[PDB]
């Protein structure tokens, strides 16, 4: 069957709200505890951080929200990564 | 200055060892200080008490009483009391096996038993604890226990009570006065905590009722000196009911407000009684828990106005522990693979609190019944106030299966009834079921195979592969032989997890050679148009049948080893597409239900029933082997196994390609040579079977024992009527067109599911049948 | 389990005498590769007891009593 | 069970041990332990019982005797013997060879008994890296590390199929931090790569592919 | 099913001497009534009349008569969650002259000043009922062993001075109830410390710790410790719930004559002349000389007694199942020649003059004299 599949999630939801709570840069400790668990732990090098929600609900809709920041210091960033479904 | 003297008889802590144990170290200026030191320390050590200062010349010479140490406790007297609480109260008393014996501690265990009786309730302090120092090192302790006393507690002293009838309250309680002759449901007995629980019983009772000033204040215990007529008195302080017309709330839950508003959607008339909104609070509670929290602090604080009887309730509402996510773990996985159990799980990392997830995993386990400590441990994973570890216990037993029957063929090739089940073969990710009844000339071979997954969407690798060369041989095989051979294999995408109408492939052909000489057989072949014979058992049929069938299955069951909440449902229906010899419309129906009639559940009523009918090609009689046999076996017992309904009448035949002489009872070479009354029950085309039984603990066994042992009692009822039947020829013999073959019989059934032996001992005493049913008396099942 | 063992040295393979490639993972000098987190280093021993089979499978000592 | 004068007690027992029917010997030694506890049999009888148990592969009896001795005696000249046998029995806890034989083996079974084994052994070496025991310790140490690498491989590739491919990711990061020294781990490296594939994450995929090239397994 | 108890030493009937005729001049029942359920039953006699009541408060009067028993006041309350529930039957009874004083199971006061038969004064008050109503001059004063003092005072039905005292966890079946000696409202040790709350408006006069009224210390309890007072010659013999002796007078612990020898079941400690039956079923007639007397015939064993009523020198102590035991002058000796309503004996009798007053669990008024 390529007709249907039970619905698919990779959660820890969020919104541009707590995003607005956040901005470019503040100590990797503070934000680290602020927006939640670091979803994709960069292994090596670039403190590249990946707030991505993924949603595939049954053959009509989607949400691939992807986020990445860089904290190579006291927690300093200049990193833009947000995008809806893709 | 001493020589650490000679002892014609020293044994214990010794010349030197005792030399130093007491203030009598060789080389000492000793004063009477040391003498009293010896004396007292001798008492003191708790290893030795024969205490003296007996100096020859001035050399200490002694008759000893050597008793180290405590050696033979004798828990004398244990009526319903076990020796273990005696032992544990013993170390509680400060001495034990392996303890230094200070004869001081004695009375303690007296008390240690005496007071012990209180915690039970019933108290008969008779504590005969006597010690015998056996004079080398041995000690024999006689621990004689007399406690004649019971907690038979009936003081329904219920007072302060003028709102709910005392008797109503009693009914709330666990102290009644009559043993029903219809069902065991009554209570009369004690414990401190039964007390408290009943306190809450009536309490919750009231406050639930909407009480808001109710409390209890009287607790006056009394027992007669005879220690049995137990009267204890209690009084309360009632509350005030209300009518509700006022509401307040405060939320810091991040965004679920008017969903509450209209989630309740009350209108201006509704009454106060509190537990209603307690379930409103559970509403909004799990509402948020699903939304993505775990521990908000949310309370509904009420008020008390009667000065207008005007009450308004307030609620504080936090947001909670949104996102604590850590991997899942297992413990108790020891022969099962991680991966298969993970195939069980449906959980997903990277979300927020879902009860449905973990508790369904619980239940999915419960379904398995090979292994059980269903334990979802989901504590905060330490540190990073950001996550929660997930971990899982299970307790296992070596569980494996084989069924067969006693004999016969040990005089012959080791004969096999081999149905064997690893059930760790699903430990291969897929389980195969195998039984062949490889009987001397009955070569039954089957194949059942299921991986629950071709694909995880639910499609399960389920296949059924068939052959039997059946000969039915005692003195010949040309009475009949079958190359019989068919496979049915499922295909279904079960989208709902309880809806399945599916489309697997169902085929058989069989080679049917030299069949039997019985009247039904003849007319059935006549019905096939293949008019049969008159004196042999030699004929032909090659059966090739083509299936279009749908069927639906619905089962909710808790425990895999042994359910309690039993609702299992299985239905099959076959519309047979042409090129089949018979285009049969076959309907087969079976259900089973546990109703655990109690919440301790030790009491479960079981009802099981089944329908089987064939309506297909109105235009053929039926290809027979789709027959029904039932009864006298396990679903019924006391009778011949699977023998019911329509009989089997032979027709005058003189060969089978040699049916042997001195043959079937009649209508052949034995007895009558003509048609006769050859009554050998085989049933008709509509079968109905049902057991009506109850299941109850024999508590005379350990909790482990009953955990493995099940005791029940059955009424085993079946009838099978052949929808297609005659009276014209049966102008003298019995017939079948509606349920009349109903019987009676009841039995005791006992099964121990020991890991190496699942054990069936039954005494079903047969107390009704009909014609063609034979008696069954003693045999011990699988 | 006896496969010519359980008599003078531990079971299991002797291929962990020839265990998995314990190889430095490869990138140029001057990079941090935050891989490593534990007590797993195996030194160049001189022993440090017996290597092979003829050893004591027997307790390192026994008291007559 | 004998109560000869107690050396002949302990001797009829050890007579059954050298006799090899170690059950009757254990009965006899317990009776000695049943009768007289005051002095140091416990040391002698306990060694007898531990050795007999674990040579019979009486695994939990071995643990029990070992522990109740180390409570009776947590420091003698036989520390290596006992701690060694503990790591061994912790191993034996993880895997049992009784169904392993129509073609069966346990490669991704109870983590925690392997935990106990690894703990005992690394403890012992960081205390006692100088014994015939130490060699077994390191041998089985790398063995179990690789073993549980494969356990992880089982579990994580299971996800990968099941589609916790990001959870796969962080698991692989786990074994990374664990050890890049055994071959399943090598094999896994491309699995994290696969995660990068399926999760649309591109340059990281390039990088992991380069690492797959670099350590080439 | 049946394995919870052990053997008990019992010596039912080893000796009887027919040297007493326990005749009867009447022998009457109105039938339980009693059942088996604690309260203060006794054949109390007023001016040659015993007003025998069985259950549902049924009173019928045998007035020193060969067994006619009629003063029909057959009364359980008109009402309830049963509408005349008669059971749960324990009531306070008093006759002051011709006035009946009945509390019903829960402090239910009823003044039947017998002139019409059932004389209709009632006041229903909350609480519970254990002991007798002690009418000190219109003052229906009761202690119930919930450490409670109640003054149903009938110029209105009840004028309330409520003095709830200390109590231990186990309610003392030795009940405290007012015993008046010279204004001496003598009420015992509620945990064993004897308290005086004498009414002026409800007035705790004095206490003095005496002994233990046992409720929670795992000690000797078995002896029938009728934790009850006997003020006489000033010296008060209030049984305390640990089985040790004490004598207090001048109100006071200024004497605590505490000679212990053991513990007793039945006592009347009358002046100095003591009549004491132990749980050994050994009776002494103590004439104290330092407190030493045991005349032990434990040849009877563990049978529940009823208050030994002496008449004609004749201390007839009633123990269950048709046995009363008639200790005349000789001590501690009698002859056990018995005929009564052998219907078990389970609570105290109240007797009168040299005759006998008995009331049965099944029968009511039997005249077992000579």
């Amino acid at each position: 069957r390529v007709v249907y599949r039970p619905d698919i999630n990779q959660g820890n939801y969020l919104t541009a709200n707590d995003v607005s709570k956040i901005r470019v840069g503040m100590t990797q400790q503070q934000v680290a505890y602020a927006l939640g668990t670091p979803l994709m732990s960069d292994p090596f090098g670039t403190n590249t951080w990946f707030y991505v929600f993924r949603q595939q609900p049954g053959h009509e809709g989607v949400t691939q929200q992807t986020l990445t920041l860089t904290f190579n210091s006291s927690g300093v960033l200049t990193n833009i990564d947000n995008k809806p479904a893709l | 200055v001493v020589k650490d003297i000679h002892f014609e008889g020293l044994q214990r802590v010794a010349v030197g060892a005792a030399l130093l144990s007491m203030p009598v170290r060789t080389g000492d200026t000793v004063n009477d200080e040391d003498i009293s030191n010896t004396i007292r320390a001798l008492f003191a050590t708790g290893n030795f008490e024969d205490v003296r200062v007996l100096r020859d010349g001035d050399t200490l010479l002694v008759q000893v009483k050597e008793r180290p140490t405590i050696a033979s406790i004798t828990f004398s007297g244990n009526k319903s009391v076990k020796d273990d609480m005696l032992k544990q109260n013993l170390e509680a008393s400060g001495v034990r096996v392996g303890e230094s014996l200070d004869r001081t501690t004695i009375a303690d265990i007296e008390k240690g038993l005496e007071d012990f009786y209180y915690s039970v309730g019933k108290y008969s302090a008779s504590v005969k604890a006597v010690v015998t120092p056996l004079p080398r090192n041995r000690v024999d302790l006689k621990l004689v226990f007399q406690e004649g006393v019971s907690a038979e507690i009936q003081q329904i002293n219920i007072v302060g009570n003028h709102a709910f009838t005392t008797d109503e309250l009693i009914s709330h309680f666990q102290l009644r006065d009559e043993v029903p002759w219809w069902n065991v449901v009554g209570d009369r007995k004690y414990q401190k905590q039964k007390l408290a629980g009943d306190l809450e019983t009536l309490r919750s009772y009231y406050l639930d009722r909407g009480y808001a000033r109710f409390n209890i204040d009287s607790t006056q215990v009394s027992l007669t000196p005879d220690k049995k007529g137990i009267y204890v008195t209690v009084n309360i302080t009632e509350g005030d009911q209300y009518k509700l017309s006022g509401v307040e709330v405060s939320g810091n839950l991040a965004g679920h407000s008017a969903e509450i508003e209209q989630l309740t959607k009350i209108e201006p008339g509704e009454l106060y009684n509190g537990t209603k909104v307690t379930k409103m609070e559970d509403d909004i509670k799990k509402l948020l828990g699903r939304y993505g929290y775990a521990y908000p602090r949310v309370q509904s604080m009420p008020e008390i106005n009667d000065a207008d009887k005007t009450v308004k309730l307030r609620v504080n509402v936090d947001a909670g522990n949104r996102f604590y996510v850590r991997k899942i773990r297992f413990e108790g996985n020891d022969t099962s693979k991680d991966a298969v159990l993970r195939r069980e799980m449906r959980q997903m990392e990277g979300a927020w609190l879902g009860s449905d997830l973990v508790d369904q995993g619980k239940e999915r386990l419960n379904r398995l019944g090979f292994f059980e400590t269903v334990d979802t441990d989901t504590q905060r994973v330490p540190g990073s106030p950001d996550q929660v570890d997930v971990v899982y216990k299970v307790k296992e037993r070596n569980t494996g299966s084989f069924n067969f029957g006693i004999g016969y063929g040990t005089e012959s090739g080791v004969s096999f009834q081999a149905g064997v089940q690893q059930d760790n073969w699903l430990g291969t990710g897929y389980a195969v079921g195998i039984n062949g009844t490889k009987n001397d000339y009955q070569t039954y071979a089957e194949l059942s195979v299921t991986n629950p997954y071709f694909t995880v969407d639910g499609v399960s690798l389920g296949g059924r592969l068939f052959y039997n060369d059946f000969q039915a041989d005692d003195a010949d095989l040309s009475d009949y032989t079958n190359k019989s051979y068919g496979t049915d294999v499922t295909l279904g995408f079960p989208i709902n997890e309880y809806n399945s109408l599916r489309a697997g492939l169902g085929y058989v052909h069989n080679s049917l050679s030299n069949m039997q000489p019985q009247v039904a057989m003849w007319r059935y072949l006549y019905s096939m148009g293949e008019h049969p014979s008159t004196s042999d058992q030699d004929n032909s049929f090659k059966t090739d049948d083509f299936t279009f069938n749908y069927g639906w299955t619905y089962n909710k069951l808790d425990r895999g080893y042994f359910p309690t909440d039993g609702s299992r449902v299985n239905l099959t229906g076959k519309v047979t597409i042409p090129g089949s010899d018979n285009e049969y419309y076959k309907v087969t129906l079976d259900t089973a239900t546990y109703v655990p009639i109690d919440d301790d559940h030790k009491w479960v009523v079981l009802g099981r029933t089944r329908w089987g009918y064939g309506d297909g090609l109105g235009g053929k009689e039926m290809p027979f082997y789709e027959n029904f046999y039932a009864g006298g076996s396990s679903t019924v017992r006391g009778f011949q196994s699977n023998t019911i309904g329509p009989k089997a009448v032979y027709f005058p035949h003189q060969a089978s390609n040699y049916d042997p002489d001195y043959d079937y009872e009649c209508a052949t070479q034995d007895g009558a040579k003509d048609l006769c009354k050859s009554d050998d029950a085989v049933g008709g085309n509509a079968m109905a079977v049902a057991s009506l039984e109850f299941i109850t603990p024999t508590p005379f066994i350990s909790d482990k024992y009953a955990n493995s042992v099940r005791t029940s009692f059955f009424w085993d009822m079946g009838t099978v009527w052949d929808t297609n039947w005659d009276s014209s020829q049966y102008s003298g013999y019995p017939d079948y067109s509606d349920p009349s073959n109903i019987r009676m019989s009841a039995g005791i059934a006992l099964q121990w599911m020991s890991p190496l032996g699942p054990l069936v001992f039954s005494y079903a005493q047969p107390f009704k049948k009909y014609d063609g049913d034979k008696a069954e008396q003693f045999q011990f099942n699988i | 389990s006896s496969d010519s063992r359980y008599k003078r040295q531990v079971s299991g393979d002797e291929a962990y005498l020839e265990a998995a490639p314990l190889a430095e993972l490869h990138a140029p000098a001057g990079m941090i590769l935050p891989v490593t987190s534990g007590d797993y280093a195996i030194p160049v021993t001189n022993g440090s007891g017996a290597v092979g089979k003829a050893l004591d499978i027997r307790p390192p000592a026994q008291p007559l009593a | 069970v004998p109560d000869n004068p107690p050396n002949e007690i302990y001797a009829t027992a050890q007579q059954k041990l050298q006799d090899g029917n170690w059950r009757q010997a254990i009965t006899q030694l317990e009776a000695l332990d049943n009768r007289y506890p005051f002095g140091p049999y416990s040391q002698q009888v306990q060694l007898d019982l531990i050795y007999a148990y674990y040579k019979n592969a009486d695994l939990p009896l071995a643990q029990a005797a070992i522990d109740r001795f180390i409570r009776l005696n947590p420091t003698h000249p036989n520390i290596d013997y006992v701690m060694y046998m503990r790591g061994l029995t912790n191993m034996a806890l993880d895997d049992s060879a009784l169904q392993g034989f129509f073609g069966v083996d346990r490669s991704d079974r109870d983590p925690q008994h392997a935990r106990a084994a690894f703990s005992d052994f690394s403890k012992l070496v960081r205390g006692y890296p100088n014994s015939q025991y130490t060699t077994d310790a390191t041998k089985r140490l790398v063995f179990l590390k690789d073993r549980l690498a494969k356990y992880e491989y089982s579990v994580a590739e299971y996800y990968t199929e099941r589609g916790a491919w990001v959870a796969v990711v962080n698991r692989v990061e786990g074994m990374l931090r664990d050890y890049p020294d055994t071959q399943a781990t090598r094999d896994a490296l491309p699995l994290m790569e696969n995660a990068y594939r399926q999760m649309q994450m591109n340059a990281q995929a390039e990088k992991v592919a380069k690492i797959i090239a670099a350590n080439s397994s | 099913f049946n394995s919870e108890e052990d053997v008990v030493k019992m010596s039912p009937l080893p000796t009887v001497e027919n040297q007493f005729t326990p005749t009867t001049a009447w022998s009457t029942s109105v039938g339980s009534g009693i059942g088996n359920f604690y309260s203060n039953l006794h054949p109390a006699l007023a001016d040659n009349v015993v007003y025998a009541a069985d259950r549902a408060g049924l009173v019928k009067a045998l007035n020193a008569d060969d067994g006619k028993e009629i003063w029909s006041v057959s009364l359980a309350e008109k009402d309830g969650w049963f509408s005349k529930e008669p059971a749960l039957l324990s009531g306070g009874v008093t006759v002051s002259g011709g006035h009946v004083y009945i509390g019903s199971e829960k402090a239910q006061v009823y003044a039947l000043n017998t002139s019409d038969g059932t004389v209709a004064w009632q006041t229903k008050v909350a609480g519970e009922a254990l002991s007798r109503p002690v009418v000190s001059d219109g003052l229906v004063l009761i202690h119930t062993s919930n450490g409670q003092l109640q003054a149903l005072n009938e110029a209105d039905g009840a004028v309330k001075w409520t003095v709830n005292l200390d109590m231990p966890s186990l309610s003392l079946r030795g009940e405290s109830a007012p015993t008046t000696a010279f204004g001496a409202a003598v009420v015992g040790g509620d945990n064993g410390r004897v308290s005086a709350v004498l009414m002026e408006q409800g007035q705790m006069i004095w206490q003095q710790r005496i002994s233990q009224a046992t409720g929670s210390t795992e000690i000797d309890r078995l002896s029938d410790v009728d934790t009850t007072p006997v003020v006489v010659n000033g010296v008060v013999f209030a049984l305390a719930y640990n089985g040790n002796l004490t004598a207090l007078d001048l109100r006071s612990g200024q004497i605590m004559w505490k000679r212990e020898l053991g513990s007793v079941n039945d006592f009347i400690v009358d002046g100095n002349r003591i009549y004491l039956v132990d749980q050994n079923d050994r009776v002494m007639a103590l004439t104290i000389d330092g407190g030493v007397t045991l005349w032990t015939q434990s040849d009877l064993l563990h049978r529940l007694l009823t208050s030994p009523v002496l008449y004609n020198g004749n201390l007839v102590v009633g123990d269950s199942e048709g046995y009363l035991h008639w200790i005349n002058v000789e001590d501690g000796r009698f002859v056990a020649q018995q005929k009564v309503d052998s219907s078990g004996f389970q609570t105290e009798p109240v007797a009168a003059d040299g005759k006998l007053l008995i009331q049965a669990k099944d029968g009511t008024v039997y005249s077992i004299t000579r």
